[PDB]
Order: structure tokens, then C-alpha cells, then sequence
């Protein structure tokens, strides 16, 4: 698929998230399954998060960076969209991220929304709109959605939308999953006057994220609260 | 406050290798057991429903996808169970066998060997062209990019890394 | 120097430590001006650590070792004499453990004891006293001992005499430092299937301790509760 | 809501160098530099009160001379000390950057941590009294082939050296 590549309302389409309350109509590629790219900043799925300007009091972490203005045009979208889908394949290409994706596939959201018991209802925040090509909407199922970063560019994470207050990824029931990512940096880190500097391949940053959203899909993920501390050997 | 690590269980789950020790064997059975919990109250909620909401699929369908999902056992009345086995096998499969260490080996590249990161080196990439990266090799292409992992220097193959 | 050479009052004698209540003296060997050792479980220098039992609660690191008979016949003692002395050596005879030892023998503790500005004072906890052939004792003045391991066998520190309640080892004053230490147990790491199984030279560990003493004797440590936190690069 | 990470000790990351020193950041060091700057020029404060000195251990003039050596400390002819800034800087760097963990295993040429933080459980029963286990010159790594990669700090190749708890 490329950027401009024309809608057709079931893998090519304009979408609009589930309580992503006022938001105008973004394009959206499903490049497998289950599996939709968004080529946008997000300012979508978290409330608290509406605009790409840095925060108020600076981020507390070794490095973070800003620029309102990447993954504006059409052609870092197109350019988006082709570097994350080399991706997927990367991962494809391996027994490992064969047998990842598909289980990421396979962990659709559990339908736990009835009120009743005798009753199996869809819960209704595991959807996407996707518009069609009269202009109607469908209310899609998906597992897992790529969207581009928030403020922060370089900022690559694994959420739901909002916070998990319901537990869904911790209860067994899973929830739709939102990657934060960008194919387009990558960490460096030093290893081995010798001690050459490498850059994190972004496959394994991706398949990192793939990761937790296996967890979360599944609803076996552990709450990102929970640290503990490990006491060094003191000397 | 002693120094030493602050680390979450999440994390040191998700990027496996050593990291994966300092979870202790008592709190990964209770976290599996606990998560075997969960996936029999899916099978017992699943049991109870007699109907579907919605037009979208038929019960039966919905079912079947979740038997598959959580590998659930269906005996010949329908009702679903959990079976201690396949659900040790498939927990281990989503727990500890996918992992960032485990997915490092695969691709054979260099990566750093713990999920915490205090690096502030970043560089912008460009991926797409096959002159960079290649779904088969990534950036340790077939000039001699192949060896000592040196498409992911960013000093030797410096064009492909541009620092932020 | 053997541990079973005859006491002369000057660098073989048995001492007692000041604030060291009722201790039977031990006996100690001064392998260089300024610096002694002696061959002796340390239940003298914590008042909260007077046996060598494992505490009541766990303490919570890696790993500890507790066996009370460690340490306690004239031949163990010969054989920690004479390693703690060659490890000395070792380190003198790189051009940066000369130096640093050389600092360690100028490092003498502060004579800020009075408390009257026209009169110069020795701080008398900065001393050890020290039996000579007839009977009586002498205070002398010391900048460093090392000692063998409390009850945790495996734990080596450098320390003051109980806490450093003055703050000499951080107001420039400086006092007298005793080093925990065993020549008998080194801890391994792992580096470089091919993952080599390797042991930490003792020297290094009794370099470290010793640049701990030098910063203590010189009054420019920093409190080792002074502790920070710094956060990972989350994804 | 906490974080993941390090927590680490100021005096410890001085202690070992290396990498770790990093940590510390540059105005911290400035300001636990001139900290002890200030500390070393009381020092000089208090000598040039003292007129007279308690005991019979020693007398004024040579207490106060340790001390001049000591703290590298500046004498004018009147016999007042003071601290120089130069001659302070160069001290405390040799004190807290010179003398490290690091820098002392690059002088043995050994292999060691690269932290002074460690998890390891791993620890051994050593014997280093006899010279055919462990010398002055080379450690472990005697010149049979325990000199070549680390071999005498390998606890399988060097096994009888090395007795697990
Ligand atoms: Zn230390
Ligand atoms: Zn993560």
C-alpha cells in the first residue's frame, strides 16, 4: 500500500476512534488482519495528550525530543506507512514473529460486554468507525492499531485508549492495543577508545511493542505500576 | 534507601534474557496461577451464554474463536475448559518465549542486553530504500556491512545515522 | 611479618580500640606507617554487631555468607595476614597505588578535637592503643585498619568507628577508617554458551575500599545515604 | 507513580569512575567541589587560630606542618596558610578522578566489572598466599596459559583456584 492509494471502506479507509470524542476523519491502512496503521501524530487516544507542544514541566527521562511538525505531509506519511509495514515483514520473516503475529491475531478482545449472562456482547471500545465510500460507517473489531507518536517523537509505547480502568488487560479478557512508534529513529547504545557506538534496529523495537500488545490483547499483562526494587551487592 | 535497581514486572517479562531471573520463582507461579484463574472465568462466562448480541457474527462462530484464542478444551455437550497443560504451554509461548532477548537471536543484531536504557544518543533513520535495510539482514547488508555488526555502527555506516 | 612473630610494642602488639567497651585486646600488625592490620572478625567497631550470628531478619541482598568459626584459629589468621599484606604489594606496584597509598599515609585525621580556637586538640577516637612489652599501652595515632568481615562474611565496607556523628569523613577533618575485608573470598561475574564465568581480583576490591578510605581520611566522601534516582528511557 | 531505573550513590559512582561518573552531573560535581573547597579553607582557618597545642605528643610546628602537606596548603612568610584554588583543583581531582575503581584495573590489566553495581550470587573460596595461584606482578593471570584472555580469572578453566559457596 502507499499513502495515496484510494479508499475502499475495508483496508483502505478514513476512521474515526471510539471516544476519541470530537476528532476529524484520519486515513487508515489495515495491512493485515486485525491490523491497522495510522500515519498521524497522536493526539487522539489519550485525553490528556490533544496537541504535539512539549509539556508544561520537562519530561524526567535521559533524553526526549520535540517537532510539532514531523509526520505532517503526505509524504512522511507515505514514508510512515512503508517503513512500519517493512517491519511487520522483518518480524514475518522470523519463525519467532511468525508465531507472534499470529497469535496477535488470534487474541481478539474478549467479548465480555453483557449485562447478562445468558447473552455474549462485543465490548464496544475494541472498535474502530471505518468510513465507506457512500459515507456511512461500520463499527469494525480490530486487536492492534501502529499510530504515529504524541509529543514526544521518540517516545515508543504499548496503551489502550485512556487508562485500563476496567482491567481488561490484566483480567484475561484483553483490549484493543494502540503502538506508539516511529520507524523513522532509532536509539544508539555503546558496546564492546574501543567501545563502538550501534543504533537498536527497529524491528526489535517494534517486536518489543508487539510484545506487551500480545500481553494486553490476551489479558496477562502485568500493571506497568508494579516495580520492585533489586538491592546491590553494596561494597 | 539502598542503591540498586527499580524494576517492573511487565518489562523484565517482555524483554526476557537475564532480566527474566529477577522475578522470583513465587511471584511468577502466582501471577501464572492467577492468569489460569482468569482464563477459567472466560470458559465459565462463555459456558453460560445461550445467545449473541449484535448481528455481526452467530454465537457458535464467536465461540469457536475464543476456544482458539485461549486454547480451551470442548467436550461434547460444548462446554468449555482449561486445561492445565495447554494453558502452562500457551502462557509460557505469550510470557517467556516471546521476548525482545529471544527476538534479538533470531535476527542476529547487536541490542542492548536489559530494557533499561539511559542512553541520549537518538538518530533519524530512513528505512524504506533497500540501499539501508533489508527485510532479510536490516542494516548489516551483504561492502562489508555484514560483519561485526557494522550497518548498525553509527560511526561506520554514519550516513544511514543522523544525530538528533 | 607471620601472624606468630613476638609482640615489640611498635609494629607488633596487641591493642584495644577507643569506644570499644570492654574488648579483650587483639593483636594487631603495623605493615606500614600509618596503616595496620588486624587478623580478627570484626565485632568490635558496630556496637549493634557484637557476634558473628546471622540477623534476625534476612538481610536483603544478592547474596550474604555467615560461619562463625571463619577467622578464628592462628593459622587462618597467618594466611590473612600474609594476603591482605600481598595484596598491598600488589597495589604498590603500579605507579597509581603508590601514589594512592602515599596519600593514605598523608591523609592523618584532622586535629580539630578542641574547643577553644588558640589551642590545637587531637580528636582521640582518631587512635588505637597499643600494649607494649611491659604492660602499660601508648595512644597512637592511626589513619586506617582493615579488619576481617562481621558476621556476613562476604561483606566488605570501609567504615568509621560506629557512625560518623562529627561528620569528619565529609568536613574535611577526616578520621580513622577501618576496612572490613577477606583475602579468602572473591564474588564472580559474568561477560563476554560463550558467556565466561570470571572472578574479581581482590586487588581491585581492596583498591576500592581504599579510595573510599583516602575520601574518608581526607573529609571529602559523600554520604553514602546520599543516593539518587535515575530514570530509564521507557518503551 | 514510580519509574524504572537506577538507584545510585554519589559516593559510589566517584569511588568506582569510569562509565558511571556520568551520572553525576556537572554542576553537581561544581557544587560538591567547591563544597570542600570551602571545608579545606576552615582547615586553614582553624591552624591559623591554633597558637598553642594540648598534649605532649607532638608540638605546634610540626602538627601545623603535617597538616600544610596534608591539605597541600600555601604558607606566607608570616606563617598563615590559606588554600590555593590550583593547587586545591588538582588535589581533588587526583583525590575523586584520578584514584578510581576504573582506573585501577586498566593499571593491573584484569577483567572486571564495568559498574560498581552487581547482582551477581556467585562467590568463591580463594587462595591467593601461593605464589603458583597468585602473584604481586599478574594476579591470577600468572605467565601455563592463565595470561592469555583473562584465563586465570576464569573460574572453569582455573577451576582449583576458585571454590564455589
Ligand atoms: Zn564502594
Ligand atoms: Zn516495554
Amino acid at each position: 500500500m502507499a499513502y495515496k492509494d484510494p479508499v475502499n471502506g475495508v483496508d483502505i479507509a478514513y476512521i474515526k476512534i471510539p471516544n476519541a470524542g470530537q476528532m476529524q476523519p484520519v486515513k487508515a491502512f489495515k495491512i493485515h488482519n486485525k491490523i491497522w496503521v495510522i500515519p498521524e501524530r497522536d493526539t487522539f487516544t489519550n485525553p490528556e495528550e490533544g496537541d504535539l507542544n512539549p509539556p508544561p514541566e520537562a519530561k524526567q527521562v535521559p533524553v526526549s525530543y520535540y517537532d510539532s511538525t514531523y509526520l505532517s505531509t503526505d509524504n512522511e506519511k507515505d514514508n510512515y506507512l512503508k517503513g512500519v509495514t517493512k517491519l511487520f515483514e522483518r518480524i514475518y520473516s522470523t519463525d519467532l514473529g511468525r508465531m507472534l503475529l499470529t497469535s496477535i491475531v488470534r487474541g481478539i478482545p474478549f467479548w465480555g460486554g453483557s449485562t447478562i449472562d445468558t447473552e455474549l456482547k462485543v465490548i464496544d471500545t475494541n472498535c474502530i468507525n471505518v468510513i465507506q465510500p457512500d459515507g456511512s460507517y461500520r463499527s469494525e473489531e480490530l486487536n492492534l492499531v501502529i499510530i504515529g507518536p504524541s509529543a514526544d517523537i521518540i517516545q515508543f509505547e504499548c496503551k489502550s485508549f485512556g487508562h485500563d480502568v476496567l482491567n481488561l488487560t490484566r483480567n484475561g479478557y484483553g483490549s484493543t492495543q494502540y503502538i506508539r512508534f516511529s520507524p523513522d529513529f532509532t536509539f544508539g547504545f555503546e558496546e564492546s577508545l574501543g567501545a563502538g557506538k550501534f543504533a537498536t534496529d527497529p524491528a526489535v523495537t517494534l517486536a518489543h511493542e508487539l510484545i506487551h500488545a500480545e500481553h494486553r490483547l490476551y489479558g496477562i499483562a502485568i500493571n506497568p505500576n508494579r516495580v520492585f526494587k533489586v538491592n546491590t551487592n553494596a561494597y | 534507601e539502598m542503591s540498586g535497581l527499580e524494576v517492573s514486572f511487565e518489562e523484565l517479562r517482555t524483554f526476557g534474557g537475564h532480566d527474566a531471573k529477577f522475578i522470583d520463582s513465587l511471584q511468577e507461579n502466582e501471577f501464572r496461577l492467577y492468569y489460569y484463574n482468569k482464563f477459567k472465568d472466560v470458559a465459565s462466562t462463555l459456558n453460560k451464554a445461550k445467545s449473541i448480541i449484535g448481528t455481526t457474527a452467530s454465537l457458535q462462530y464467536m465461540k469457536n474463536v475464543f476456544k482458539e484464542k485461549y486454547l480451551l478444551s470442548e467436550d461434547t455437550s460444548g462446554k468449555f475448559s482449561v486445561d492445565k497443560l495447554k494453558f502452562d504451554k500457551l502462557y509460557k509461548m505469550l510470557t517467556e518465549i516471546y521476548t525482545e532477548d529471544n527476538f534479538v537471536n533470531f535476527f542476529k543484531v547487536i541490542n542492548r542486553k536489559t530494557y533499561l536504557n539511559f542512553d541520549k544518543a537518538v538518530f533519524r533513520i530512513n528505512i524504506v530504500p533497500d540501499e539501508n535495510y533489508t527485510i532479510k539482514d536490516g542494516f548489516n547488508l551483504k561492502a562489508n556491512l555484514s560483519t561485526n555488526f557494522n550497518g548498525q555502527n553509527t560511526e561506520i555506516n554514519s550516513r544511514n545515522f543522523t544525530r538528533l
